């Protein structure tokens, strides 16, 4: 599918993958992420690389990625729309670590606090080593690490523009 | 000639900053000034290294902080000084024949470039280096001797001509090369938004479990004299290999990247500062580095 | 306002220094106390000494 990259110009200032995930939290906050346009980052490594890629099919258009990361206009970089015939998308993997499931399971098995504890005690603490972004949520009011890996294409995508089932 | 350095030979800063003070007025109404303060949030217990059983019992004193803008007003307003004092050839320590023979070969040093460029990182806005990013709009009030001076879209890294600019540097200059002083009250203002994480100075944390340790001044959002001092110093443009201004350093060695931007090819001080000293004459654009240095400070001898 | 390096000749300088003299000279002992207000800013940097 045809696709727009969006480059993040050197930034002495700032982190590089700052940059990235505050661009990656205004592509969402302000659309953007419909459900087709989805970011690929060619320079994936130990990082997730400054140089984003949206691909959208309809087709992504500069004047309103320009216009929607305005307030990144300092530091970013909007190439023109060029077209590829596959894109590696990531998708979207969570980690586990405690609290979350003993809540989950005092809520749905009707456990005790102890009880749940001790169902879950010698398990959990999961801990992934992935490339990442550091993303502040709105509807929820704290910050998180979104970690992404290699998976194969779908159709749908979400509001981060990773992949969805 | 083989003039030695003094074991020791001191020099002073000229430049003087002041630290900031983050407050939260609305853009039009810029009268309410309101104390940015410094909250806590729970977090601590659990260390959590893998294995490592010696690490591990880490008694707990913890809380993270945290700061945002009050969700009544949408206006960033930084405030600080900048104090220019002159006699930049004033070696504290030492002064034997050796910066007497430095101070005549560096007279025909154009103090009116490094004027023009320090007023111009005030002007561009290099030193929130962090709250900058996301800003709607940015304007930089330089109050230098009663007289107003208001600027806003300057570019950081090219240096782009000005007359107001280079108005304010005529004075610097003339405090620069002689002696004199000026003080100019810098405001700038920010339009970040009701809730933004406005972003104050990060502060030294030892062998803790903290992450986020913030500098405050009696429960304010502050950043560091310190760290203002090294966005007017940005201006490092004749070393190896020149890209982006870089900060003037005797050896130009940036930690964060772990370079060395004039140690390498000779261009480091010592070397150019014995030289002209010696009896080599240099190239205006690398006696200025030497003069730049002169005005940071710190001991170059030994 | 005085210059610091250049002795200039005032005579509220001089006043002081006259009884000085005559206790430096002779016997006695004289006490005077020194006060110094100074104009810098909105928190400027101040210097004790080191130790």
């Amino acid at each position: 599918y045809n696709t727009i990259s969006i480059t993040v110009v050197d930034a002495d200032d700032v982190g590089v993958n700052f940059v990235v995930s505050k661009v990656l939290s205004t592509l969402h906050n302000k659309g953007i992420f419909n459900g087709e346009v989805g970011v690929t980052f060619p320079r994936m490594d130990k990082n997730v690389g400054d140089i984003i890629t949206l691909f959208s099919k309809t087709g992504v258009d500069r004047k309103v990625l320009t216009s929607t990361l305005n307030t990144l206009t300092d530091f970013i970089h909007i190439g023109k729309p060029k077209e590829a015939d596959k894109v590696k998308t990531y998708r979207k993997v969570d980690t586990k670590s405690k609290g979350k499931l003993i809540r989950r399971c005092i809520k749905r098995k009707g456990v005790s606090a102890e009880t749940a504890e001790s169902l879950y005690g010698n398990y959990k603490g999961e801990k992934c080593k992935l490339p990442y972004i550091v993303v502040n949520s709105k509807s929820t009011g704290q910050r998180f690490s979104m970690f992404l890996e290699e998976c194969e294409n779908s159709e749908k995508f979400n509001s981060y523009g990773l992949c969805i089932v | 000639t083989k003039l030695k350095a003094p074991a020791v030979l001191a020099y002073s800063r000229k430049i003087n900053p002041t630290n900031a003070l983050m407050f939260a007025v609305n853009w039009s109404d810029r009268d309410n000034t309101t104390a940015v303060m410094v909250g806590t949030k729970t977090v601590a217990g659990t260390q959590s290294v893998r294995g490592n059983p010696n690490d591990a019992d880490k008694g707990n004193i913890q809380t993270v902080n945290f700061a945002n803008l009050p969700h009544n007003k949408n206006t960033l307003l930084v405030k600080y000084n900048v104090k220019f004092v002159g006699d930049v050839f004033k070696a504290e320590l030492g002064g034997g024949e050796y910066s007497n023979t430095l101070q005549t070969a560096l007279e025909n040093t154009d103090f009116g470039t490094l004027a023009y460029r320090y007023v111009y990182n005030i002007a561009a806005g290099r030193t929130l280096w962090r709250n900058r990013v996301g800003a709607e709009s940015i304007e930089t009030v330089i109050t230098v001797n009663d007289q107003t001076f208001t600027f806003s879209d300057l570019l950081v890294n090219e240096f782009d001509e000005d007359v107001d600019v280079a108005e304010i540097a005529d004075m610097v200059a003339g405090v620069l090369s002689g002696e004199g002083f000026v003080t100019l009250k810098v405001e700038h203002y920010m339009l970040l938004g009701e809730g933004s994480e406005v972003f104050p100075s990060q502060e030294f944390v030892e062998n803790s479990k903290l992450s986020k340790q913030l500098f405050d001044l009696n429960g304010q959002a502050a950043m560091h004299d310190q760290k203002i001092g090294n966005a007017i110093r940005t201006i490092d443009t004749w070393y190896e290999d020149a890209t982006t201004p870089i900060a003037v350093e005797p050896y130009g060695s940036v930690v964060r990247n772990g370079v060395a931007y004039r140690a390498g090819n000779k261009t480091d001080l010592f070397t150019l500062m014995d030289g002209a000293v010696n009896g080599k004459s240099l190239t205006e654009e690398d006696q200025m580095f030497v003069t730049a240095n002169l005005i940071r400070g710190g001991v170059f001898g030994g």
